[PDB]
RNA sequence: AGUAGUAACAAGAGG
RNA sequence: UAUACCUCUGCU
């Protein structure tokens, strides 16, 4: 006999045993080298799908910009960028009729948000492209470095603090002919001991209009690591800091639309999405009659990003906002305009190897224009020749198509309007439809009397999709009678079934800290028992495996067990010294208290009863040096990446023990020319540290003020010292000292 | 945009569009569709980091000496149970490699193990070992301007993998991975006191799994991989320069209830200055085995085997002496791969959740804890294998181990090909299920999907086996249906 | 506080940071606070596995060098002088943390359990909570939004932020005074709770923010939806099992009041279908137990003014207030009555909406808060409303609430802005409350659409105008202001009331107050768990559970029932196990749905060859009712589940009742109920589908064009025709010449 | 050699 | 240039 597990599917339905199809217990595929090879392919495909469009050259950028919108209608099933504005404007109009006043109320909420929102808000989020240093940096630093140059130049309207005032500067910053920017530079020296030692300094450099404007409209590129369900690697992208600010409000407008739409799959979370789907199926059976055939197509759109054109989004924004004030329309219209004239930086570059010489070498992305084609292979050198046509300031202009998941929400609105068009009363045909859309994936449900009518409908959908740059993947998609379907990895079989294997990667050591990981790993089991149908015994096992994983990972083996590790020597000393053994946390080589019932209680609070008063005093000492509290909104927040998802921050419940510690930072930036940015951080963090002594509240609620940090502290110090004098317990000589010191500091301020 | 008013623009511009733009539904039928095109060429090779079915256990009963906790003193105790070492002799050539080095590495290892004292063992940097671990094989990094005009300067080989053919060894490996053994390999850490009635039922149900899983041979591989990779990661970080020796250990308990420490071989680590997750640490796998490599020469294409010794074995009837083979192999693993190797224990959950869901599916409708009447009341009513007669059925205990083995083999033979195949084959699996549910299924482009499925099937033995399993399923449906 | 000003002096002395302190504003400080050279960890699970192998992975404050020794007693290095990337922190060994916990400074932690009270409550609920037995059955989960935060003090994020700020940072609050009296109390309660408690304020703020504010999520729940039961969803329920449990501490009064109403409503609705309703209700009332406490003793003590509750109170002879609440105010019907008709209507927001409209003349007495009134109402018509109170605010608030209560076309067609009658997850909402909460925030559109009326000049009866003016000549249509208020307390007086066999509630005078028709069939989920210990009710109620348990019981005892179907079928129809199903069927259709079924069952008995056990099991519970003889065709039966009208098709598989031939199992609402025996069964002839007709395989073009089910009346007996039966299937049908009939064994 | 698979690792950087 | 050491870095 030869074993064959996929024979199970003879007896058990595929959906009921769908866990066995996912091989997510093994490692995922990583991209090793540079994404430049994939980026160029993306850039080529985007122009190739829009090839019949009208070319032009930009007045400011000087880049070749392909303009497919309102081009020739396609006459084949291949992916097309050739959309039609009059169709989109009919779809968006059709949405407005079907949902009356939806745009008004959604716009009015955005209107408030624009006037309300601070610059502070833009520090939140994923890495952005810092044009100051020509690389990806964390969102907070990109903003600070952008404001640094803006304020060093004449653009200081952002000093008010409100986001709209910062966005005012962004458009004015294009008016500078020569934008002065400070950049780091290395410098060798000789210091005795005799050592030849290096140091890093400053360098002022001016960028012309071309140099700045092209850097502002640059989207950086990387490869998508750990992407499951795929063979070949992908090319993900990252936005600049100028364009970032405007996209927020355009996505915020879209969110307020999508929240109120019946057929929108975003922005809703796991179970809410499952409910929102399950309800539209019942809505469909409510809407339809008894003598109608209902067919559910399990959709998926091909090259979703590359087809849809930012000029269509400009039409969508302008039509959705039609009626609102012209400042508000123009403000939201910025991001489509910036996307429509955008450029794309092509990664790090390429690496060459020499077999005879036995040496390797890295070549730059800018050097792809100035290089012989003998080094590259037939497939690559063909692409290098193509990309040279679009090359401007060492970057390729991607005027048509969207780069990556940036406009998701507003992109969904386009897809929803097509589902809206399928209303019985709007069509007045033998067929009609409804469904759900969530960016790239969608689920359609067509109803008619005979399969003639369903075929008639599916075509009417598919062709209408093509007319506005939506391209159904005929490979991946499939149709059947309403009853079973798939949607963003949720499997429906007369009701949504459990897919446990999707979550498996979460069942382990989260890698934040001892106290957190315990709270996470136990809640991961808890939540999977409710939603993903993790059965009692397997949940009991999950605890036993998670504890063993946790012990081996953190080297916190139970005090009695004879294993040779660095910690166990010091853990034995505690284990022997402690009276109550059950009082000790697993992190300090104690026993596992957990079981099904206990999972929702934190370890510290659970073992508090059995704890040693000496132990719990030291463990929960507020004066310990291991914990590092910074801000309330960031407290008790880990970061976890699931199997299918971009990036998630997860909350965890645990007591502030010594085990809540931060691990070491990456120190590779010491070697490189960015060594000063470490020193800047020391000054910035310690400047806030001292401010927080004067204003404790800044750790909880953000400190709102247009005045200076020093001026805020000095004004506090004077009044605090006077309140502590009059009523409080401070002497007249001690008061004088303070005020005199403040007076001296006020002079030392004015002297410089 | 503000002044626009619609005048059936979609309805007019739809008619003006060509008729070639259409989504025609090709009615799906399992009997009409073809089978998956398996790739042709040379036979596939054993790519796993350690030996699965073929490995030999140099075992010791119970604790002895100051070892147990210390890793090498376990391996010293295990080596002393075998006394039948010849002078090393090469009997299967690693065709591309300089095979004299492999013999010298084993001799230097066996010399160094004898000469060492203490806990850890760093081997001396000798030019035969340096070849095996790849010392100085990195080309030196330079500026482009420093070496512009070089004749043979090209980019790195950015080409697809070499296509391979399905072999019988990968199927047999799975058969053997599915089997039971007399050793309980998995040992679970402690749990809280069972207070809630559900926690007693959960424990009672967990005890039936504990037996069926812990005794399976897949667990032996899990515990092996866990030990190898956990030890290898910890060495890779601490001893970056040193060529450390790491033994291959799995501590277990017999069905009698007695302790045992088994030794499979040794792993000599290379230099581990790991920049990114994907960066590799080259190591030399040296593993004990009784199987002859010349009988299945294709399987061991990258291995160099040495006939190092001889021993006595008692057959069921007879008592026959046999020679032992040391499978030596230069290999490489990365932080990401050994990290997921450490976390292989979660392979149990993928199986046991799926098993438990099938029990709880019947428990609800039967209105009773079906836990015991599934395991205890033995009935062959789940199709898990295909024999020369037909499709053989097995029990919930067999299903557990079969589904465990898949979960393990997915972890061991982890690749982009599997990842891509699994996703695309699922769509066809769902179509078959939608047909068998009687939901008149259809596809817009069937043969385009087939191309996306077949694009993934290249050289990985596991992917090739799953691809064949899919055909075996596909025919098994077709025969039963029509 | 001299240290800090001497620290700032030294800060200002340095030119590099005095630049930053002067240049960067208090707005811009929030940007430079988050400025770091390091970026977020991509694969932390790996990076910790990696780093925990290193010698000095953890970072800690520079003052660790003061607090703990450099080398520990066993000879491990605890800390080093090498600083972390861009910090004053220094790299340390995990032996430092282990050292601290055994040898470090001991600290007082008596106040600690008060800060983390939210966590400690969970231990208290589990410790003092009691366990029961485990039941095994199809656990019918429902995707509803529920509370995750048991022991919350009902506050919004803004409301709680003020309260937290006033506790932890009282000196640095802005302009915001604590508006609510609830806030003022909590601020003082929480100040004395955490007095002289040494712990990081940052931690206290977070803990109070999490502790105070309501936090909700979508989850799959079966039965109990209270935050104390949501807490332990993983422990209470599974896929196939129900672990009985009640947590420690007393439950919330609002929840006990809520669940009582649902229990009472379920008991009343169950009793209406049975013979001798009063006895059924009495039987259920004595058996029923809410959260380990009998319903009878709860009904005695509870002050809950609700129709179905007052029916239960009347059977048990308890004091009764003939009233029901709405938008805070309580309504007591003085004169008249109304039928609860169901008619869909369009709003002014252009949205079709199926509403339950109350048709009939009624006089209500209304009270609550600082207001009170006498309402006189008809079918979508406010005749009169004499309102009085303490403030004009509370008078107008009630006026709005009554103008909503009227259900006039005037108010419906003045709905402006956004106002969907469905949840963010497309769930059916209560329209009356949605209208009310809309109009209580935005009145202006209603008031101007309402119109005005001339008032008679009577000294006392003033007028209220559409701009909130107290006018003496003009007023809003039917609205009158009572200058001396309205007399009350007689409203609240709990009456001694009688009840008949069929649950009509008669007052001591001898007049009807509450009828079973008035009880709303709002199939809502319960906060606390109801336990009916009755043979009449199922193990667990809820409309979805009824379908599964009814069809499961048929399959469970199918061999007993199949023989009872062939011989002596009237006893099978009048079995007491099919009664709870009848509550799912609309009250009007019950009679005609059973009659349509019985004839199809007798057609199956008459015609030889046609015998479909699946079609019997599907339609069997619809038969359990006194039938009507009216000949009308049905392509499907409608069922009301949680308001949603789900249609079960007669022929073939449906959403409600599915039979998957691959599995060989009946799937009711996405849940397997059982397997039936069908090897020899199945033919081209179908009997039990159309009344007085037989389907004979697929359609044939040489019997004319296809027809609809409505067109079947124009056909001779013996004649054939093609019919579009259902799910796009065209089939050949024959009108049988004979007829079928059965006499029942029941009365009225 | 080897890992690996559309591009890399086989240490990188510095006196 | 070559061989030695010595210093920094292990997501930058």
């Amino acid at each position: 006999m030869d074993v064959n597990p996929m024979l199970i599917f003879l007896k058990v339905p595929v959906q009921n045993a769908i866990s066995t199809t996912f091989p997510y217990t093994g490692d995922p595929p990583y991209s090793h080298g540079t994404g430049t090879g994939y980026t160029m392919d993306t850039v080529i495909r985007t122009h190739d799908y829009s090839s019949r469009g009208i070319w032009k050259t930009n007045s400011e950028t000087g880049a070749q910009q392909l303009n497919p919108i309102d081009g020739p209608l396609p006459e084949d099933n291949e992916p097309s960028g050739y959309a039609q504005t009059d169709c989109v404007l009919e779809l968006i109009e059709g949405l407005d009729r079907s949902h009356p006043g939806l745009f008004e109320t959604a716009c009015q909420e955005t209107i408030d948000a624009i006037q309300q929102t601070r610059v502070d808000k833009l520090t939140q989020g994923r890495q952005t492209y810092d044009w100051t240093l020509n690389r990806n940096q964390p969102a907070a630093t990109a903003l600070a470095n952008t404001i640094e140059v803006f304020r060093k130049n004449g653009y200081k309207l952002n000093e008010s603090g409100r986001l709209i005032d910062f966005l005012k500067d962004v458009l004015l910053s294009f008016e500078n002919d020569s934008m002065e920017v400070t950049t780091h530079f290395q410098k060798k020296k000789r210091i005795r001991d005799m050592i030849t030692q290096r140091t890093i300094g400053k360098k002022r450099v001016k960028l012309t209009k071309k140099n700045y404007l092209i850097r502002a409209l640059t989207l950086n590129t990387m490869t998508k690591d750990a992407e499951r369900g795929k063979l070949k690697r992908r090319a993900i992208a990252t936005p600049g800091m100028q364009i970032r600010g405007f996209v927020y409000f355009v996505e915020l407008l879209a969110r307020n639309i999508c929240e109120r739409l019946e057929q929108s799959g975003l922005p809703v979370g796991g179970n809410e999405k499952k409910a929102k789907l399950a309800n539209v199926i019942k809505k469909m059976m409510a809407k339809s009659t008894d003598e109608e055939l209902s067919y559910t197509i399990t959709g998926d759109n091909t090259k979703w990003n590359e087809n849809q054109n930012p000029r269509i989004f400009l039409a969508m924004v302008l039509r959705i906002t039609a009626g609102q004030p012209e400042w508000f329309r123009d403000l939201l219209a910025v991001a489509p305009i910036m996307f429509s004239n955008k450029v794309a930086r092509l990664g790090r570059g390429y690496m060459f190897e020499s077999k005879s010489m036995h040496l390797r070498t890295q070549i730059s992305a800018e050097n792809l224009s100035d290089i012989n084609l003998r080094y590259f292979n037939e497939d690559t050198k063909k692409k290098i020749e193509k990309i040279r046509h679009l090359m401007v300031e060492g970057t390729a202009s991607l005027s048509p198509g969207m780069m990556m998941g940036m406009f998701n929400m507003l992109s969904t609105v386009l897809g929803v309007s097509v589902l809206n068009l399928g209303q019985r009363e709007i069509l007045k045909r033998t067929y009609w439809w409804d469904g759900l859309q969530s960016s790239d994936d969608f689920a359609l449900i067509i109803n008619g009397h005979f399969k003639e009518d369903i075929q008639q409908g599916v075509n009417h959908f598919y062709r209408t999709c093509k007319l506005v740059g939506i391209n159904m993947s005929q490979k991946k998609s499939y149709i059947n009678k309403t009853g079973t379907f798939e949607f963003t990895s949720f499997f429906y079989r007369y009701g949504f079934v459990a897919n446990f294997s999707m979550e498996l990667p979460s069942f382990g050591v989260a890698g934040n800290n001892e106290s957190a990981d315990m709270s996470i790993g136990t809640t991961v089991i808890k939540t999977n028992m409710i939603n993903n149908d993790l059965g009692p015994a397997t949940a009991q096992m999950a605890i036993q495996l998670f504890i063993k994983d946790y012990r081996y990972t953190y080297r916190c083996h139970r005090g009695d067990t004879n294993l040779e590790t660095r910690r166990t020597k010091s853990i034995k000393r505690l284990w022997t010294e402690t009276i109550s053994k059950a009082g000790l946390l697993v992190a300090d080589g104690g026993p596992n208290p957990y079981n099904l019932r206990n999972l929702h209680i934190p370890e510290v609070c659970l073992k508090w009863s059995l704890m040693d008063p000496d132990y719990r005093g030291r463990l929960c000492n507020p004066n310990n040096p291991f914990v590092h509290h910074m801000e309330v909104e960031s407290t008790n927040l880990a970061v976890v990446m699931p199997a299918h998802g971009p990036a998630k921050s997860l909350e965890y419940d645990a007591v502030a023990t010594t085990h809540s510690w931060t691990p070491k930072r990456n120190r590779s930036i010491l070697n490189t020319n960015q060594r000063g940015i470490l020193e800047d951080e020391r000054i910035y963090q310690k400047c806030c540290q001292v401010f927080e002594k004067f204003f404790p509240s800044s750790t909880y609620r953000r400190p709102i003020g247009m005045a200076s940090m020093l001026d805020a502290m000095l004004s506090r110090a004077r009044i605090d010292a006077r309140i502590d004098l009059e009523s409080g317990r401070i002497s007249s000589q001690d008061f004088s000292e303070i005020t005199n010191t403040c007076k001296a500091i006020e002079a030392l301020k004015r002297q410089g | 945009v503000s002044s626009f008013k619609a005048n059936g623009n979609i309805e007019a511009k739809l008619g003006a569009m060509s008729e070639k733009v259409n989504a025609q539904i090709e009615s799906f039928d399992p009997r009409t569709i073809r089978e998956l095109e398996l790739p042709e060429g040379k036979f596939c090779t054993q790519r796993s980091k350690f030996l699965l079915m073929d490995a030999m256990k140099l075992s010791v009963l119970n604790p002895a000496h100051e070892g147990e906790g210390i890793p090498m003193k376990d391996a010293k105790a295990c080596l002393d149970t075998f006394w039948g070492w010849k002078k090393a002799t090469i009997i299967k050539k690693h065709e591309k490699g300089v095979n004299t080095n492999y013999l010298m590495i084993w001799e230097q290892l066996l010399e160094s193990i004898k000469e060492m004292e203490g806990k850890f063992l760093n081997l001396k940097k000798t030019n035969h070992l340096k070849w095996g671990l790849g010392e100085g094989q990195a080309p030196e990094k330079m500026d482009f301007e420093d070496c512009k005009e070089v004749p043979d300067l090209f980019q790195y080989k950015s080409e697809p993998p070499e296509k391979r053919k399905l072999a019988s060894w990968i199927q047999s490996e799975f058969n053997k991975a599915s089997e039971l053994t007399n050793s309980n390999w998995i040992e679970f850490d402690e749990l809280g006191n069972d207070v809630a009635p559900i926690e007693h039922i959960a424990s009672r149900r967990r005890n039936f799994f504990t037996a069926e899983v812990s005794q399976c041979r897949a667990s032996e591989y899990i515990m092996k991989a866990v030990y190898i990779n956990t030890a290898l990661l910890n060495s890779s970080c601490t001893a970056m320069e040193e060529y450390q020796v790491i033994p291959i250990i799995t501590k277990c308990r017999d069905t009698s209830g007695q302790r045992r420490t088994n030794l499979y071989g040794f792993i000599i680590k290379g230099r581990s200055h790991l920049r990114n997750d994907t960066d590799v640490v080259n190591f030399i796998s040296l593993e004990f085995s009784l199987t002859d490599p010349r009988n299945e020469i294709h399987k061991w294409e990258k291995y160099c085997v040495l006939e190092i010794g001889d021993m006595e074995i008692r057959t069921s009837i007879s008592t026959i002496m046999k020679p032992v083979y040391l499978y030596v192999r230069t290999n490489g693993t990365s932080k990401i791969k050994m990290k997921w190797g450490m976390e292989m224990r979660r392979c149990l959950l993928q199986s046991l959740q799926q098993v438990e869901s099938m029990i709880e599916a019947e428990s609800a409708v039967k209105e009773k804890d079906m836990t015991e009447p599934f395991f205890r009341n033995r009935e062959n009513d789940w199709p898990i294998g295909e024999s020369p007669q037909g499709i053989e059925k097995g029990t919930i205990g067999k299903v557990c181990r079969v589904l465990l083995a898949k979960s393990v083999f997915n972890s061991i033979y982890a690749s982009a090909q599997l990842e891509g195949f699994s996703a695309e084959s699922r769509k066809l699996l769902l179509l078959i299920q939608a047909f068998r549910d009687n939901l008149d299924p259809g596809t817009f482009d069937l043969k385009g999907l087939y191309e996306a499925i077949e694009e993934c099937i290249i050289n990985d033995p596991w992917v090739l086996l799953n691809a064949s399993w899919f055909n075996s399923f596909l025919k098994a449906v077709q025969l039963s249906m029509g | 506080g001299m240290e800090r000003i001497k620290e700032l002096m030294e800060m200002v002395k340095n030119s590099r940071m005095r630049e930053i302190l002067t240049t960067t504003s208090v707005d811009h400080m929030a940007v430079i606070k988050k400025y770091t050279s390091g970026r977020q960890e991509k694969n932390p699970a790996l990076r910790m596995k990696w780093m925990m192998a290193m010698k000095y992975p953890i970072s800690a404050s520079s003052r660790i060098r003061e607090m703990i020794p450099e080398k520990d007693e066993d000879g491990n290095t605890l800390w080093t002088n090498t600083k972390d990337a861009g910090s004053n922190r220094v790299l340390v060994s995990p032996n430092a943390v282990t050292w601290w916990n055994r040898a470090g400074p001991v600290s007082d932690v008596v106040h600690y359990p008060r800060v983390y009270k939210m966590y400690f409550d969970r231990l208290e609920r589990l410790t003092h909570g009691t366990f029961g037995p485990v039941k095994f059955y199809n656990q019918v989960k429902v995707r509803k939004r529920v509370d995750i935060n048991p022991g919350h003090k009902d506050l919004t994020s803004r409301e709680a932020q003020e309260v937290i700020m006033e506790v932890v940072f009282p000196n640095e609050v802005g302009a915001r005074t604590l508006s609510s009296d609830a806030q003022l109390t909590i601020t003082k309660e929480k100040k004395e709770e955490l007095k002289n408690c040494k712990i990081s304020p940052i931690m206290v703020a977070y803990m109070l923010e999490r502790e105070l504010v309501r936090r909700t999520r979508f989850l799959p729940i079966a039965g109990a939806t209270s935050s104390t039961y949501v807490e332990v969803l993983h422990l209470t329920q599974g896929t196939c099992w129900e672990q009985q449990y009640t947590p420690g501490g007393e439950a919330e009064n609002d929840d006990l009041d809520q669940t009582l109403i649902i229990a009472s409503r379920n008991i009343v609705r169950r009793s209406i279908v049975a013979i001798d309703p009063l006895a059924s209700l009495l039987s259920m009332c004595h058996t029923t137990s809410i959260s380990s406490e009998p319903l009878v003793e709860i009904l005695r003590s509870n002050p809950t003014d609700e129709q179905a509750v007052n029916i239960c109170k009347a059977a048990l002879g308890i004091r009764i207030n003939n009233s029901f609440s709405f938008g805070g105010y309580n309504f007591k019907r003085v004169k008249g009555s109304s039928q609860r008709t169901e008619k869909a209507v369009l709003t002014g927001n252009l949205q079709t909406l199926t509403m339950t409209i109350f048709e009939g003349y009624e006089e209500f007495n209304v009270s609550g808060k600082r207001a009170s009134a006498v309402l006189k109402k008809g079918a979508q018509r406010l005749i009169q409303a004499i309102i009085g109170g303490r403030t004009l605010e509370d008078i107008l608030n009630l006026m709005i609430t009554l103008m909503v209560f009227s259900q006039e076309e005037k108010m419906l067609k003045a709905v402006r802005g956004d106002l969907n009658f469905v949840n963010r997850a497309n769930q059916r909402l209560n329209p009356m409350y949605q209208l009310l909460r809309h109009f209580q925030k935005d009145s202006s559109t209603l008031l101007k659409n309402w119109g005005t009326e001339e008032i008679d000049p009577i000294m006392g009866i003033a007028g209220i105008m559409p701009d909130g003016t107290i006018n003496k000549t003009q007023t809003l249509m039917g609205v009158r202001l009572s200058q001396g208020g309205v007399d009350e307390y007689s409203f609240n007086e709990r009456i001694r009331v009688n009840i008949d066999k069929y649950l009509r509630v008669r007052n001591e005078k001898g007049e009807l107050l509450i009828s079973p028709e008035e009880v709303s069939e709002a199939q809502g989920q319960e906060k606390l768990p109801i336990n009916y210990n009755s043979s009449l009710m199922w193990e667990v109620n809820g409309p979805e559970s009824i379908l599964t348990n009814t069809y499961h019981w048929i399959i469970k005892n199918w061999e007993l029932l199949k023989t009872q179907w062939m011989t002596d079928p009237t006893v099978l129809y009048n079995r007491i196990e099919f009664e709870p199903f009848q509550t799912l069927i609309p009250k009007g259709n019950r009679a005609i749905y059973s009659g349509f079924t019985r004839t199809l069952f007798q057609q199956m008995r008459d015609v030889e060859g046609t015998f479909d056990s699946i079609q019997i099991i599907k339609l069997l519970p619809f038969s359990a009712h006194p039938p009507s003889l009216g000949r009308t065709q049905f392509s499907s039966f409608t069922l009301n589940i949680r308001g949603a009208p789900l249609r079960l098709l007669i022929r073939g598989n449906s959403q409600v009742f599915n039979y998957n031939q691959m599995e060989n199992v009946i799937i009711v609402l996405g849940k397997s109920v059982g397997s039936p025996s069908i090897l020899t069964e199945s033919s081209s002839i179908e009997s039990a589908v159309l009344r007085g007709f037989l389907i004979l395989g697929k359609a044939n073009s040489k019997y004319g064009p296809v027809l609809t089910i409505g067109e079947l009346d124009k056909l001779g007996r013996g004649e054939k025709a093609n019919v579009l039966i259902g799910q796009g299937d065209t089939v050949l049908v024959m009108k049988r010449k004979r007829d079928s009939s059965i006499l029942t064994d029941s009365q009225t």
